[PDB]
């Protein structure tokens, strides 16, 4: 029933952020989980995924910079993002794969210089 | 008002812009072709393939766990016998590569012995499945592959008619042969009979027997065909519902309960039947996909701008294709969740973690029966769950592309209507 992302904010290029997703047991337990994002003017794009046994995989645009992990005891999904670029600006969302039909609210990440 | 919509749902504004643009529509159609190849043309990376494989291995595994414990016997018409031993080779018996049906006097039936008629039907499905698993299942789009399968059983004891002319179709018990055919495909069966006297040398068992060899050529190994075999296997067990009693191996894993009837594993049999049902539905989406090829480019006519209200007759097909692919993906997921031990409880969880997802063979290739197969699934159930999840994980991009292609087409069907 429940997907709830947090951790987003406005950061500088070069920066880091750690996103969290609290998911219900229904969704999370024994399922592949992942992260998605939706940038201005585009549809939602898959970003990373992790199996129950913890094997991660990544889209080419984020590979080598983002790290996805999961905590099976607490139904938590995390995305550690480094070397952020303006192009990473988006609403980020988590879900299982294949997707549960209702998305959470997402968490805004903005990457921009001062 | 529509400006007011596209304010709160700007994702929708993008979708409409994409639906008016042949170049984005064509890109989405290319993506559907590539995700279709992944789903029906590939093996290791197809979620669909992995879930079919899982459904089949769970059925086979179930029999590898309980087969050795299962009473069978009697004569040919489901009748009780006075002294009949009928032995089926390449079956996972107790410390043996055969299963022996030698229960006399009791009538075959429910909470009793399995009749030899049911066991033959079961054994044939098992041998076909095991031969196919061993050679490797083909991709879902390969529908004209065949396999050859050979299996043997023997009859001994006074009065044993399970190897007779009437049971078999074969004229002379010694050296005779019969060929019959069956079914979209022709399957040829050759049955041959031989008699080995009690004294003949190389007869260690001390008794006279008849041996029947069955050789089947042209057995379809398509997914649909194999799922039908797995269904036959599990349904024969569930309908016959024979008595079983287990040797509870005095060390590790403990079978719950120890005596009873085979259909008393209601959660396990239901789950397997549900897996097979879902894999059959999954494989049926294949023809929906082939019937609605997405490879022709679309784009206006007469050098005139594309009109989403009139020029989108292809949308119906694109929608049906995209929906069929999503449905495959979801069913493939449902298959895995039916049996995955992470979400299982009590009795049923013990059965899967302690027995079904276990192998006691001294990996040995798929489809191999040894003297230690009994009481373990030996059907790569754990590895297959893992590979199903690995492949779903590597299908992230494609799943989004399929949902996008579906949304685009759905927008065009709406506009055209
Ligand atoms: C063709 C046909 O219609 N078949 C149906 C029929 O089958 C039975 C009949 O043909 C009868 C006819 O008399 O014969 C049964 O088969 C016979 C063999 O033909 C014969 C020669 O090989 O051997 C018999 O076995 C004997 C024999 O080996 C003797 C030695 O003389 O030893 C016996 O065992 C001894 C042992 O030697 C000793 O050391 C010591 O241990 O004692 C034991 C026993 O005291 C051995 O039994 C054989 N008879 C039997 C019962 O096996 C046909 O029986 C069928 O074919 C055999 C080969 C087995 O498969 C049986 O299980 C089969 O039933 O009648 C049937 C219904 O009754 C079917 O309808 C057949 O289709």
């Amino acid at each position: 029933v429940q997907l709830q992302e947090s951790g987003g904010g406005l950061v500088q290029p070069g920066g880091s952020l750690r996103l969290s997703c609290a998911a219900s047991g229904s969704i999370f337990s024994g399922n592949v989980m992942g992260w998605y994002r939706q940038a201005p003017g585009k549809l939602r794009e898959w970003v990373a995924a992790i199996t129950p046994q913890g094997v991660p995989n990544y889209a080419d645009s984020v590979k080598g910079r983002f790290t996805i992990s999961r905590d099976n005891a607490k139904n938590m999904l995390y995305l550690q993002m480094s070397s952020l670029k303006p192009e990473d600006t988006a609403l980020y969302y988590c879900n299982r794969l294949p997707n549960y039909r209702s998305w959470g609210q997402g968490t805004q990440v903005t990457v921009s210089s001062h | 008002n529509l400006s007011k919509l596209l304010t709160r749902y700007s994702t929708l504004n993008t979708l409409i812009k994409l639906s008016a643009d042949p170049s984005a529509i064509n890109a989405a159609r290319e993506n559907l072709g590539a995700s279709a190849k992944n789903l029906i043309g590939d093996t290791k990376n197809s979620p669909a393939y992995q879930a079919v494989l899982l459904a089949i291995n769970a059925a086979v595994g179930f029999w590898n766990v309980l087969g050795y414990a299962t009473q069978c016997g009697g004569n040919a018409n489901g009748q009780e016998s006075t002294s009949s031993t009928t032995i089926f080779n390449n079956e996972p018996g107790y410390r043996s590569t055969s299963i022996t049906c030698s229960l006399n006097r009791y009538k075959p039936g429910y909470y009793g012995p399995m009749s030899i008629e049911n066991f033959k039907k079961l054994n044939e499905a098992y041998q076909i499945l095991q031969t196919a698993l061993n050679k490797g299942l083909p991709a879902l789009k390969e529908n004209n592959g065949t396999v050859s399968v050979t299996y043997t059983y023997t009859c001994s004891g006074e009065g044993n008619d399970n190897c007779s002319k009437k049971a078999t179709g074969v004229s002379d018990q010694n050296g005779g042969t019969k060929t019959k055919t069956q079914t979209g495909k022709t399957v040829t069966t050759k049955i041959s009979s031989k008699v080995v006297d009690s004294q003949a040398k190389g007869n260690t068992t001390r008794v006279s027997y008849t041996e029947i060899t069955n050789k089947l050529d042209g057995v379809p190994d398509s997914a649909q065909a194999l799922l039908a075999q797995a269904s036959t296997l599990i349904n024969t067990i569930n309908t016959a519902c024979p008595y079983f009693s287990v040797t509870n191996k005095s060390g590790g894993p403990q079978m719950e309960p120890t005596r009873g009837k085979l259909c008393g594993f209601t959660e396990e049999i239901s789950a397997i039947q549900k897996m097979i049902t879902d894999a059959q539905e999954l494989v049926n989406q294949t023809s929906v996909i082939n019937e609605h090829e997405q490879s022709t480019p679309v784009g206006g006519n007469n050098g005139k701008p594309f009109n989403p209200f009139t020029d989108a007759s292809f949308a119906q097909g694109m929608l049906a294709n995209a929906s069929a692919q999503a449905k495959m993906l979801n069913l493939a997921h449902q298959v895995g969740q039916t049996i995955n031990p992470d979400n299982l409880t009590g009795t049923f969880k013990n059965f899967v973690t302690g027995f079904l997802a276990t192998c006691n063979n001294k990996g040995s290739p798929p489809g191999t029966v040894t003297t230690q197969t009994f009481a373990s699934g030996c059907a790569y159930v754990e590895q297959t769950i893992t590979n199903l999840n690995n492949s779903i994980a590597h299908f992230g991009t494609q799943e989004q592309q399929i949902q996008q292609a579906e949304n685009i087409a759905d927008t065009l069907v709406n506009f055209g209507s």
